[PDB]
């Protein structure tokens, strides 16, 4: 809704990259249900648990029926496949949900939401109001306009006082970046670890020759060529997500978002009284500025008591 | 405004509770796929080996899938996925068993409606000024707005007992839950010994199965027990907030260390509960209504009007 | 939509009975369609037109796959019981025959026509500020005059609507057919749901395209449509049990009279009579969801309020 | 939306009986899709070109499985009723007609302008007070919305009066469906006993099988004539529910409204007594609720306008 | 849309044949993708490459399930008819194309442009309270008529458009017409398929039946029927565009029933949106004539 | 949303071109899971790993199980057929939305979205502004001369704050690069590749000790659906290039950094308007690609004669 202005750059990237992911997770998850199998063929001879691979050509015949070959081609996918074959999009799907989790937890938290609610609110309804346009072009004004006013100073001083205080947000902030960092470190190392083992062809020895007659089959797994390039696309998304999220943790450690200096605003225009706000406010004032310098600006402008004294004055002629 | 009154703990839980269902969800169209169980008969009829052959027909085989399905796989492993779309229905539920109450839910308007015209009331700032005009007849009729939900709430005690019945109940369905699905989640097996009479149909009697989604539902099943275990852990540390410190007792002694004004008193019984819940949410709300409890408070602001009047 | 006001908890109680009767219902049309069959095996001994059932190695029926389809297909049409095979339909029937029950008050134009101009005014009246300002005892040109055009438009409508109860007929006719339609369906369906087996014996005289006589079947999804009609049971049950209730509630207490003395009392316009008929029936209907809209409301049809408004215009 | 003023019990009734003939058509159409095939087997000994019909051990056939489908493909082209095949597909095309026949009033440009001007015209005269106002026997803006309505009400009455496009198109299109109706009433109750579960075949493909006659099951044929039979009651009773609204149109002349018990009523008694087109949308007002034409009808009469100019006189 | 008055009975009710036209396409294409096949039979006996056939037992064949599967595939693709096997995407492809012309009238930036601009003054004249004062006997709003005019007036660029969509509208009926019954006749249920597989099947000819093809059949009988409405309610539109010089529009008629006898003729785009309007609704042009004569403006 | 205005009749007619790529993505990709497979039958008589291809006749009796013949066409669909006809439809769907998110990073990335809602929101309130219909007609209402003086103190702090750098300039200028180079290795990689998506294929995978054949004929059946799939997108392609380089071409015939006002100030009085430069620039171009009106009545907005022609009319006003 109204908290595009609060996702900068990075974190836009990072919802689309998690989106196009979980759309991976979706697709590869329905083709595990609907066409995951391991076509098994028994082999004829053996030689020391091991397939011997020892006038015109005939087929082998191995005497099985359809059933006893769904057996065990069941058998040789629950036991011989590589776990990560198995379990790739379901792991996808539970990291992707992790990282929205990560990405959306300052949003559903109520200590950083209602800072959070707060800031949008009134820095959205400061930057529509007119006397921020009326007081950087430097009359008569209505009734209900300055009513608007001076109430949204009062709604301003008194949220500049609440949110000072503490930097609940801030550390917020910073921890979601670090659990997604490592979480990437941890997901790039174990899926690229893990993603040679996805193999077309897979030897399974089940000891199953009670019920069938052999002991090993040579199984061909389908949606192992397509589950590779599926997990090399994943890789490559967590690559870039990463990437993303080292830059916001090298954005966030580089300067200090607990210190906000408003020299280029208040140099800018008559108004030298606006002061340095510190702490969680100047946090999401900085993260504005990510997204744009203007709604800082038209706010700035409610933080001097130069604006307030004019705003009471023309107000005092106005009544 | 029903997001405020609830604390992280609740939406945790909601979440949770979505994450349940969306798993539910997912067992049951697991268990949408029609190739269930794979059985094969027992004691059937350079080295090389040769099939078996059972002398079965297709029908057969299925007939006996069906018959292993219906009468030696475990009812849980058929059923799991129903029971967590039930049980997570009635989590659901019961989350918001305390809002939907109709007295609960005026008194919960009533609160949030004059806390949050407190919050807009400039006499608020005036106030917290003074300890470190027409908004003062405002101020006068916010006060006796004050005194009227003092007379209108603090008389019963609805609201917190019906919020710990609720958390009770929380923590008696995780413990249900658990003890039921640590009891029954061995039971979904990959390999099963069906052992069906049928041996005037097809000819065998003993049969050995397998289950194909067994694996995937018992991860299924692991995933669920974690999420109820992260559900009661959340619903146990609540009954520990809940009990360790009475809510039917709000001091405001912590008001009155940094605040001179010593005329605000020690609200009980739903008050106490509500003010503990905005003082979960933030207590900046708390330590800003706290002015609006005094009496000489109303005697100053009285003797201001005086002196505009 | 605009109509959340005029549901009771009873109603959106049986709305959300409904949608899970709908969900279930569409479950098994679902599992109906896709995988509802039986498999049919012969039996190789046969005596009085039964099974005899009198290392081990199976036992050839010599039947291709295509006869077993026929074998599967004709003792599912002639000896597998009617409910079984259209027990899906039947309750996603049954749900929509309640839905349209439930929002033929909707939907009929006269009482649709009613039902929307009272929820209007009670809108725009519960969000009137001259209400604020009444339940706290000047007036804008803007706001007095429409403060006069609502109080004007709230006495015609007053008249327009007490003539006549066709909102509480077509109410009273609905909870009825929603109790009897209930009493039906328990009745049918805990006498049919004992015909949902698993084992069905089929004897369908096919000996001369198949060989055999009598045929031993199991429906996969018996157990399964079993589960469901209790499940299904189970929400009826609950969805008569309420309609009961609203039937009780329209019979302990005449719903066609209604008496302001919990507002005419307490508020200091005593002057307010006893509104009737369908007036009363949607004022009550309220009451069940809120009575601050009707005690909102009630200060718009006393006169003594109209004087007072009266009296605050000429003062502008 | 703005035409639901339009729609009297009829309309919305056949709109939402012809939404569950849609809703029965789309899973006629999707299980004719899936599962519409038929099992077919040889008989074995052929008599006279059909079946004699004359332990155990099952029929040996020597055909593969290709040639049972081929068998089913052939037998279900042949020897299956068009009836037994197309029955969702012509359900569907006639809830399409249907449709378009009851939605073309709206489509149609000169009739569809007719009535959006008419719609907005009641619309903008229930939402003005002064409106409310002179029916109870003066503010700038008021006024103003007020002489732009009563002329915007003359000019809507000088511009309908002059053709009766509208209501023939009704007349036309109730006549289409009922016509319709028995059309189809007609073809299906023949027709619907085709569907059978048990049909013969004899395609003569012993070129390609070896078998001259063929006993099919269509596992489908029953709940296609259960399908049939839902969708012959609902015809019927959109059949009635068409035999209604053509004896309302046919008992009194639509084209000829009198405003007589309205002003007889109202101090106004110069209301005049309107005709053709205005006359039939304004009857159709009537049936969904006379409150409308009751407000509506204070902006036709003389009197009305001769009070409104003093009133504006002693306001300007 | 906004254009709610722009299209006239011709151009709805081909919209709406055009969507009956998409939802069939739809239907013949998941027809055609799901289930879509033909089953295979060889001639066992033969005789100069064919079948003689010369109580009653079955015939073996000694196939294979999956040497059937191949007869089916290979026949499918050689010797079913490329009609039979790509209608539904033709009809798609077609009404893609209609629906295409139909809305390139609307979606095309400078027509857009012109076409929201005469509808936003056209509804706020419909709106306003002066038109009912002109026609019992807003300067601002009169001034921006005549700028309008003046603007519009420049260029016919809208029924230069127009025209050229209908025509393409036409000309694509008549192939479709033509080709669409040509070819019909090719979609049968029963076929014959000689692919030269003996070395992998043993047999040369084979019997295949289509099962979806008689579907096939009526639904492009159906769409034909579909496709002759849309073309004769095209070839009225041709006449309706060649009976009457659409760039010229007069205001005789309401010029001689209102007071004011200045309405001048109008031409060009403006002409051509008229008589549009008139088409749909002759009270919104009657209204926009006391918007343009310099009489009433003076009125004004 | 509102966005239509900056979207001309190339970006219209290449998302449109992208929404049916997309089409025909997700119906090939459909078709590539549900029924894609390949029918392979032995070749009974082979010469040196080659088909030899050599009384009713009989059928082949090749003493093959079902699951023998499926693990054939497994093996021979994943060794043997090409990888284009494999995974046509899922480069069709990463190719659109790449096309995609490189059409829509203009209004997604942050820094440009702002600059172009404010621009947006500038133009549509001066494009309702009654003031301009005054500034275009050669009384107003003390509301209307206080609004049309807050959007002129509006306007210019708008041509201050984009004027001031390039940012959407050089991001479109990237996009249709990038759109470019894009078509162009599409357009080569598919036109290279399109001739191995073939109906029969002769597979020699060596899988003789499980079978008992060497060498296999196969028909892969949506093969030649896939052409009529493959060769249509390679045509929407080429439309999406060849719109694509007129958009370039658009973007390099003239400097798009650079409006002129000419135009305007000959016809209307105020011939003070200054040539605005830069971002400003580009979303006017634009603006005039889409409707020349908005910026002709927008022109009014940035001449202080109209500034004093306004002040004293609220005067006289006054
Ligand atoms: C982790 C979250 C995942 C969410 C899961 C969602 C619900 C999953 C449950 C599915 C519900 C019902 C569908 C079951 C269908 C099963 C039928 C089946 O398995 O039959 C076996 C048989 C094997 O197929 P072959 O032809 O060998 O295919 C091999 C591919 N070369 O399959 C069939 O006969 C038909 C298969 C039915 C397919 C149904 C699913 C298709 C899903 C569509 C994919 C959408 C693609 C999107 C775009 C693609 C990229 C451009
Ligand atoms: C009120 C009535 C409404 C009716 C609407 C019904 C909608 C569906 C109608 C279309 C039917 C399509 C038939 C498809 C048959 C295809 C071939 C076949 O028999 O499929 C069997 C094949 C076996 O599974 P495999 O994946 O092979 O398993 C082993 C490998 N893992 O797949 C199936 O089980 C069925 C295939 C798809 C059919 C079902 C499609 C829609 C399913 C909806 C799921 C509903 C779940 C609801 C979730 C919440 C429940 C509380
Ligand atoms: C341009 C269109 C783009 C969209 C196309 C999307 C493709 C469909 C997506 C779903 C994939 C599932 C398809 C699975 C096919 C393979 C499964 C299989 O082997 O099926 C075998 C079997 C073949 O024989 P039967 O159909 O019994 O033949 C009887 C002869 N009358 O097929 C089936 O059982 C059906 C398979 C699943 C079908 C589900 C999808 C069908 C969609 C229906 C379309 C119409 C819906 C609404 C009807 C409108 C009213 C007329």
């Amino acid at each position: 809704p109204a908290y595009r202005i609060l996702k900068p750059w990075w974190d836009v990237f990072t919802d689309y990259i998690s989106i196009v992911m979980l759309m991976i997770a979706v697709f590869g998850g329905t083709l595990q249900v609907t066409q995951d199998k391991m076509i098994c063929l028994p082999c004829k001879w053996v030689t020391k648990d091991s397939c011997n691979d020892s006038t015109g050509p005939t087929g082998i015949k191995y005497d099985l029926d359809r059933h006893q070959y769904n057996y065990v081609d069941a058998v040789c996918y629950e036991n011989r496949l590589h776990w990560f074959a198995k379990y790739f999009p379901y792991l996808v799907l539970l990291h992707t949900l992790i990282f929205l989790a990560c990405s959306n937890f300052w949003f559903k938290f109520p200590r950083t939401s209602s800072k959070l609610e707060h800031f949008v609110s009134i820095l959205l309804k400061c930057f529509d109001s007119p006397w921020t346009t009326r007081a950087l072009s430097e009359g008569v004004l209505d009734k209900k306009e300055g009513e608007q006013a001076k109430a949204l100073f009062e709604k301003v001083k008194k949220f500049r006082t609440h949110v000072e205080e503490g930097d609940i947000v801030y550390r917020l902030y910073m921890r979601q970046t670090i659990i997604k960092v490592i979480k990437f470190a941890l997901i790039i190392c174990y899926t690229v670890y893990y993603v040679h083992n996805i193999k077309f062809d897979v030897d399974c020895t089940v000891d199953i020759e009670s019920l069938t007659g052999y002991r090993t089959y040579r199984c061909a797994h389908p949606l192992a060529t397509l589950f590779k390039i599926l997990a090399s696309f994943y890789i490559s998304l967590v690559i870039f997500y990463g990437l993303i999220c080292m830059y916001t943790l090298w954005w966030m450690l580089r300067r200090s978002l607990k210190k906000y200096s408003f020299e280029s605003i208040r140099e800018e225009s008559s108004y030298s009284d606006i002061p340095d706000v510190k702490n969680d406010f100047a946090f999401m004032l900085h993260l504005i500025d990510q997204y744009d310098p203007l709604y800082s600006k038209r706010f700035a402008v409610f933080l001097s008591e130069v604006s307030e004294n004019k705003l009471r004055q023309l107000n005092l002629n106005n009544e | 405004a029903f997001r405020v009154l609830k604390p992280w703990w609740d939406v945790f839980t909601d979440y949770l509770s979505v994450a349940m269902l969306m798993i539910g969800v997912f067992g049951c169209t697991l268990q949408v796929m029609q190739d269930k169980i794979i059985c094969l008969p027992k004691r059937v009829q350079t080295v090389e080996m040769k099939g078996l052959k059972t002398d079965l027909d297709l029908q057969q085989y299925s007939f006996i899938n069906q018959m292993c399905y219906e009468r030696a796989l475990h009812w849980y492993a058929k059923y799991f996925p129903y029971l967590v779309l039930i049980h997570t229905l009635v989590f659901m539920l019961c989350s918001n068993f305390w809002f939907k109450f109709p007295g609960s839910s005026s008194k919960i308007e009533h609160f949030i409606s004059i806390l949050g015209k407190c919050f807009d009331s400039p006499w608020t700032t005036r106030a917290l000024s003074e300890v470190s005009k027409k908004e003062g007849e405002q101020a006068k009729a916010l006060f006796e707005k004050v005194k009227k939900f003092r007379l209108h709430v603090e008389e019963g005690d609805i609201l917190y007992a019906m919020y710990v019945r609720q958390t009770v109940l929380k923590v008696i369905k995780f413990l249900i839950i658990i003890a039921y699905n640590s009891a029954l989640v061995s039971k979904v097996q990959f390999t099963v010994d069906c052992n069906v009479d049928i041996q005037d149909m097809t000819g065998y009697k003993n049969f050995s199965c397998n289950h194909t989604m067994a694996h995937l539902f018992s991860k299924l099943s692991f995933c669920y027990l974690c999420f109820v275990s992260i559900y009661g852990l959340t619903c146990l540390y609540t009954l520990y907030w809940l009990f360790y410190r009475s809510l039917r007792e709000y001091s405001f002694e912590y008001v009155r260390q940094e605040t001179g004004i010593d005329d605000i008193p020690d609200v009980k019984n739903d008050f106490a509960f509500m003010l503990h819940m905005i003082d979960q949410y933030d207590p900046l709300y708390s330590k800003r209504f706290a002015v609006f409890l005094s009496e000489v408070s109303e005697n100053k602001l009285k003797q201001l009007n005086l002196n505009n009047e």
